[PDB]
């Protein structure tokens, strides 16, 4: 019926002023735009159809053409920044916001989806969607006593669009918009649907990706324990954003990091630091590195949870990016820790994998490892046990690599290596 | 990721 029309026929139908002819042609355009292989978005745009679709959005008396034009515009807005811009330039934003309160659930869901695509383009369109007043009707769609009474696809789409309103930086979303959205986010973070949980954690991870005041806005809502619980989940699409949120949070103050620790997060890290998905291991090790940059009592809680052997393991064998994060974790540990904590780290076996990493072609990791070793040597000086450490370094091949690093391109590398062999 | 086509 309306399958595989030409763009020319679609234009002919839309440019009649027979409402039914226009609806037929609009559905034909929707079907064209919802095909998987190269939908002709740019042909539709060049034919001048966007203003006609936008005007169809306002035809309250004919709900089907509202739906079909909303779907067509959704798919146009899902494309490149220029295609989304063409949708915005046609005045689509206020018309979609108007459709949010439509009595037909599929139409308001379509408007939710379209606003999600538009806001997901970036900071400017996100803030423009916000300025047109989308947040109030979006949140009103979720003001029900139990979220389980909403249709699952509807709820997932609302969660995804809210996460896009929470997304992107330079600038971050407006503070009052974040404050307005957060309670609904907290409630969605306790819903039972895995996709809703994943997208809620994504929103929270966006909101915690910034300065300590943003992190504090999130942390004050009390979501950290629920984030830890989701960190323990079996579904990788949930664990990934949960772990990103937790790592973002521990980039903040020592008190925010302490909130992460009190919630029980460290007990999950034996799994995370051996997780078979490389990115999980990398981000867990980065999170650990930001925890070992904290207070000595926090370093001590890392010790008590048995996590130093897991750091040794990741340093010994992992993807190289994960190994670099582990080297960072070790240098933070050795710079902030007491003498007994550094002794314990040596007794767990850090020295040999630390040395083995000194044969890497990465200048930053060489600097990091050299700083770590000098910190360890300083603690050994306090204990008068420095040459036992030097013999330990030489028996595993460390002295050879440190001495070779004297004839190295980077000036800081050569300086630190020469200092080490001159002193010890 | 950021945008979603409705098929």
């Amino acid at each position: 019926g309306t399958v595989n029309w030409s763009v020319e026929d679609i234009v002919k139908g839309i440019n009649s002023n027979n409402l039914e002819s226009q609806l037929q042609a609009t559905q034909a355009a929707r079907k064209l735009l919802s095909r998987e292989k190269q939908p002709p978005i740019d042909n539709i745009i060049r034919a001048g159809l966007i203003p006609k679709f936008v005007s169809f959005l306002g035809k309250t008396d004919c709900s089907p053409i509202q739906f079909e034009s909303a779907w067509a515009l959704t798919n146009i807005a899902s494309g490149t920044s220029e295609q989304t811009k063409a949708v915005v330039d046609g005045g689509a934003i206020p018309a979609f916001i108007s459709l949010l309160a439509s009595p037909h659930a599929h139409i308001s869901e379509q408007a939710v989806w379209a606003l999600g695509n538009i806001a997901g383009d970036g900071s400017a369109f996100r803030d423009l969607v916000i300025k047109h007043g989308a947040i109030d009707p979006l949140l009103a769609l979720l003001a029900v006593p139990d979220l389980s009474t909403l249709a699952c696809g509807y709820l997932r789409n609302l969660t995804w669009t809210l996460s896009n309103l929470c997304r992107n930086k330079n600038p971050a979303p407006p503070l009052d918009a974040v404050e307005q959205i957060l309670p609904t986010l907290v409630r969605l973070l306790h819903h039972n649907d895995p996709e809703v949980l994943a997208d809620s954690c994504w929103a929270i991870s966006y909101l915690t990706d910034g300065p300590n005041e943003r992190i504090e806005m999130v942390v004050k809502k009390g979501v950290v324990p629920q984030l830890v619980k989701l960190l323990g989940a079996t579904e990788l699409p949930i664990v990934t954003p949960a772990l990103r949120a937790i790592g973002n949070i521990v980039t903040g103050t020592d008190e925010q990091t302490q909130k992460v620790i009190d919630a029980g997060a460290l007990a999950v890290f034996p799994s995370l630091l051996t997780n078979p998905k490389t990115n999980i291991q990398k981000e867990a090790t980065w999170t650990m590195s930001n925890i070992t940059a904290g207070r000595q009592d926090q370093i001590q809680q890392v010790v008590n949870h048995g996590l130093v052997p897991f750091l040794v393991g990741v340093l010994s064998k992992a993807d190289f990016k994960t190994q670099k994060e582990a080297a960072w974790a070790i240098t933070n540990y050795t710079s902030g820790g007491t003498v007994e904590q550094i002794v314990y780290l040596v007794h767990c076996g850090i020295i040999e994998p630390l040395m083995n990493l000194l044969s890497a072609k990465d200048t930053k990791i060489i600097q990091v490892i050299l700083d770590a070793i000098s910190n360890i040597f300083q603690a050994a000086e306090k204990l008068g046990e420095t040459e036992k450490l030097s013999i330990m370094i030489e028996e595993c091949g460390g002295l050879d690599k440190i001495e070779a690093l004297q004839r190295h391109e980077n000036e800081s590398v050569y300086k630190a290596s020469l200092n080490l062999i001159e002193k010890y | 990721r950021k945008k979603k086509n409705k098929a």
